[PDB]
RNA sequence: GCGAGGUGAGAGGUGCCCGUACCGCAAACCGACACAGGUAGGCGAGGAGAGAAUCCUAAGGUGAUCGAGAGAACUCUCGUU
RNA sequence: UGAGUAGCGAAAGAGGGGUGAGAAUCCCCUCCACCGAAUGCCUAAGGUUUCCUGAGGAAGGCUCGUCCGCUCAGGGUUAGUCGGGACCUAAGCCGAGGCCGAAAGGCGUAGGCGAUGGACAACAGGUUGAUAUUCCUGUACCACCUCCUCACCAUUUGAGCA
RNA sequence: GAGCUGUAAGCAAGCUUUGAUCCGGAGAUUUCCGAAUGGGGAAACCCACCACUCGUAAUGGAGUGGUAUCCAUAUCUGAAUUCAUAGGAUAUGAGAAGGCAGACCCGGGGAACUGAAACAUCUAAGUACCCGGAGGAAGAGAAAGCAAAUGCGAUUCCCUGAGUAGCGGCGAGCGAAACGGGAUCAGCCCAAACCAAGAGGCUUGCCUCUUGGGGUUGUAGGACACUCUGUAGGAGUUACAAAGGAACGAGGUAGAUGAAGAGGUCUGGAAAGGCCCGCCAUAGGAGGUAACAGCCCUGUAGUCAAAACUUCGUUCUCUCCUGAGUGGAUCCUGAGUACGGCGGAACACGUGAAAUUCCGUCGGAAUCCGGGAGGACCAUCUCCCAAGGCUAAAUACUCCCUAGUGACCGAUAGUGAACCAGUACCGUGAGGGAAAGGUGAAAAGCACCCCGGAAGGGGAGUGAAAGAGAUCCUGAAACCGUGUGCC
């Protein structure tokens, strides 16, 4: 598969901004992607050295716009720690 | 539709019956056209960011397409619309005279 | 890029432009996430360009078989 | 099931009738006998009706 | 059985998926209810005590989702005679 | 209609200060009171975002409401070692062929599935508004791998694996 | 052919006469689950093996494809056991599987309530229901028939016969058929004798089997012999053998063209209405448009149009192919069959005087000097030739698609559902199952001011109307109020 299919988009939050000081980068990834694929994808695309990938699943949130109820998409979030001697990613 | 954006048309019905004007925009899905100077409405716009002041804006509202007819190039009278093939291209023609509208 | 222009390219040349477009599409999605992307219409354009090139590749595989 | 391999005779339904002519359902079984015969050109123990064995064309194997 | 390379120690490296929020003797679970009911298991301090009894406390938790008066009959739950 | 009637679902609050259009009811403070083999702490099942932050007050809340398990936004769940799977099997269930049966099917062997059991390597401290044997700090352990290093044994009674 | 990026406003960013959006034909892509089929599983999840590929020193990771079972065919192994066979392995299969249209059809199994004014025979009813199999239809079908004539000539369906004949605790009820009139029409292929060739049992010039030929029936036909005669005119993929191609024509799936009034004037917010005048019409279907339009728009009548796929027909091509007579030496003409007893079922027909058809069980023919039927049975006569197969049409039905119709509904009606309805909600589950349409012609959806935290209101403005201001056309009654003439 393509590396750029694995990584969907960066998570830009206050939490994720705090993680970037610790050299940790939060990505929304493909829901099927294991953490080895995420590790390989980050190293391929950005040309960095990954220390470890922690990964978590988020359920879809129940949502409403007027009468119609429904769910947001489920998400897979990867927190990618780069090694000490590594180039930073440019978000 | 029998008319399009750019055509000079006469309004044949409504309050603005008799008034000529250019079609500023066409709405094929609704069968409506916006004719310049025709069917003016006074919109009461609140202060937005896009429109900062607000106020009562005089603007054209669409009329139904069947209430306009294109002008005959010869006489200047209203005409029904036919079609002929000229140089391969289809063109609208004034049924009154014969000449090409577009 | 149109299908007539894509058919002039070789299969290896098309596949390279697919890779180039998928690099562009990735960067656009990142710019969209950060809120730096002005030209949002480009995402749809690149997606359909990828679709067009993959369509041409598959036509050649079917033509080969 | 209880089916003759040769003829296809099997259980069929009908009535018991009393003297007062009350109908109640019953079956008539075929008189099937498990015998070794050729089935696709090889010996196999299979149900054959006594009627199908009567002539002796269905050779015992 | 399998076998030309093994065994042990070091050094370097690799280690996926699912769950993880919050409630969980409860207003979030089962009881149509923010319902005196029901809901497995682990831990469960002190004094006096045989004790997880009992009363008062510790850590910790809580003051209860209508109130203010009046202090009749009657009804209920209590105390005394 | 009954009728402004019955009811408002076990329980201790009081005052001061604050916020606000509005306060018995929200916040803070003080003292008082209640539970304490629980009314505490942890954790199943089940629920499924109810969690945290900011904003809100129509409805829901048996009153009120500035408040809320409610409404609107945005956020939050990090594991080689915890629990489950890439391990094991019990009851039972499924079941190649097979046996049986008007049909549908019933039964059952090999073989599987199936925890409530067996097996199995990580601990202490710290940290956020919201996660923590998961993140961070320190110090570990388990399985597997060989670009490498060292020692030892051995190339057909020939190590070793099994 | 000029707009467009759907509901859906809105900003945003874009696209489009170098032809977009949009419409039709043919393709491509088509996650995961599901027959679900690599194995497992609490559907939409988990875990593999084998190739090849990416990646790593390597392990771990990733991608693509293959990997169910049964069946068929072929090949290779071949147990106990000698040969074998069972079994195993591998390969080739657009082979099967599952679904549904709650319909129609054919089978297997098969109620009860109910009726009989009770109830058991009987009825309901071979219905409902379950199960299997289909097919576009199915089933039936080319006389062992109907009948009783100077006969008919496959089947099916409609009318009629007829509520007759009959059946029937002769109760309740059940209830034909043929003739006659119509729709539609079409007939065929085998098995056997025999011939030829080959194969394996030699049973040893006999027998069995497999191909091809031959042959197809009833006042008998065929084999067999005779003499004829054809070997390419006739037939054909709807049976009668079975594939394929071209051409031409007419349809289907997008479309194109298309006559005549802004006539004047009057009300009006608006004119399609009134009044007074024209005009078109193979077009006065319809819908829309500011009130009711043949002449305003979309259209309509008529006439055209298809790159592509598709349906039908036709012609050619293609493919296939002797059919008449005369003789009776023998031979052949469907066997565990017909039929019978016993037990049931089906026939309108309930065991009866009970033919006829089918099932189980047992018994069991004749075979042309033969056999069956004509409502017990026998004789005579008449009609026919079973125990093999195929066969269009007329007939049934409609989840659908296209066009249209209604002395059908018009929001408690009509579908359960005009609306995001099999939803919400209820139930462990099967399953049950709602309510809810209307601003205006156009959002012109009330700028601004005032009271109020808001809600809400009063002005102002828009509009024909705001007492049309958002479950916003009309707006009854119950019910709730304010005022007060009389008591
Ligand atoms: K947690
Ligand atoms: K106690
Ligand atoms: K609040
Ligand atoms: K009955
Ligand atoms: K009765
Ligand atoms: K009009
Ligand atoms: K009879
Ligand atoms: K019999
Ligand atoms: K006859
Ligand atoms: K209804
Ligand atoms: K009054
Ligand atoms: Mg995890
Ligand atoms: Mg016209
Ligand atoms: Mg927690
Ligand atoms: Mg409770
Ligand atoms: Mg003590
Ligand atoms: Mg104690
Ligand atoms: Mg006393
Ligand atoms: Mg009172
Ligand atoms: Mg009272
Ligand atoms: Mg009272
Ligand atoms: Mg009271
Ligand atoms: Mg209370
Ligand atoms: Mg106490
Ligand atoms: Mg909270
Ligand atoms: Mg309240
Ligand atoms: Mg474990
Ligand atoms: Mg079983
Ligand atoms: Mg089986
Ligand atoms: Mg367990
Ligand atoms: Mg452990
Ligand atoms: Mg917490
Ligand atoms: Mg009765
Ligand atoms: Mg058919
Ligand atoms: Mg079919
Ligand atoms: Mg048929
Ligand atoms: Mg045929
Ligand atoms: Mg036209
Ligand atoms: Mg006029
Ligand atoms: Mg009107
Ligand atoms: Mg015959
Ligand atoms: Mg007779
Ligand atoms: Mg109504
Ligand atoms: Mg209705
Ligand atoms: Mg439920
Ligand atoms: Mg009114
Ligand atoms: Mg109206
Ligand atoms: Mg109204």
């Amino acid at each position: 598969k393509d590396p750029r299919d694995v990584l969907k988009r960066p998570v830009i939050t206050e939490r994720s901004a705090d993680l970037m000081t610790e050299k940790k980068y939060t990505f929304e990834v493909d829901v099927r992607a294991n953490k080895t694929e995420v590790k390989d994808a980050v190293e391929s695309i950005f040309g960095v050295k990954v220390d470890k990938v922690n990964i978590m699943n988020y359920k879809g949130k129940s949502k409403r716009v007027g009468r119609y109820t429904g769910m947001t998409s489920r998400r897979r979030k990867a927190i990618v720690k780069l090694t000490a001697d590594s180039k930073e990613i440019e978000i | 539709m029998h008319v399009k954006k750019g055509d000079k048309v006469m309004v044949i019905s409504g309050k603005d019956k008799g008034k000529q004007g250019t079609i500023l925009a066409a709405f094929p899905k609704k069968d409506r056209v916006l004719v310049e100077g025709v069917n003016m409405v006074k919109k009461h716009s609140k202060p937005t960011q896009a429109n900062p002041q607000g106020g009562i804006s005089n603007q054209e509202a669409p009329i139904h397409v069947s209430n306009v007819m294109p002008l005959d190039p010869k006489t200047g009278e209203v005409t029904r619309v036919g079609y002929k093939v000229e140089d391969g291209k289809k063109v609208r023609v004034a049924k009154k005279s014969g000449q090409v509208l577009d | 890029m149109k299908a007539n222009e894509i058919r002039d390219l070789t299969t290896a040349e098309i596949e390279q432009k697919v890779k180039s477009l998928k690099e562009e599409l990735f960067n656009l999605r990142f710019q969209l996430a950060t809120g730096q992307l002005e030209n949002t219409a480009r995402i749809r354009e690149v997606r359909k360009a990828i679709a067009r090139m993959k369509t041409v590749i598959r036509e050649r595989e079917i033509a080969a078989n | 099931a209880r089916k003759c391999v040769i003829t296809g005779k099997k259980t069929t339904a009908g009535n018991n009738r009393s003297h007062a002519m009350n109908a109640s359902k019953r079956t008539w079984g075929a008189n099937l006998q498990k015998v070794r015969i050729l089935v696709n050109g090889k010996p196999k123990k299979v149900y054959v009706s006594a009627r199908a064995l009567k002539s002796g064309k269905v050779e015992r194997v």
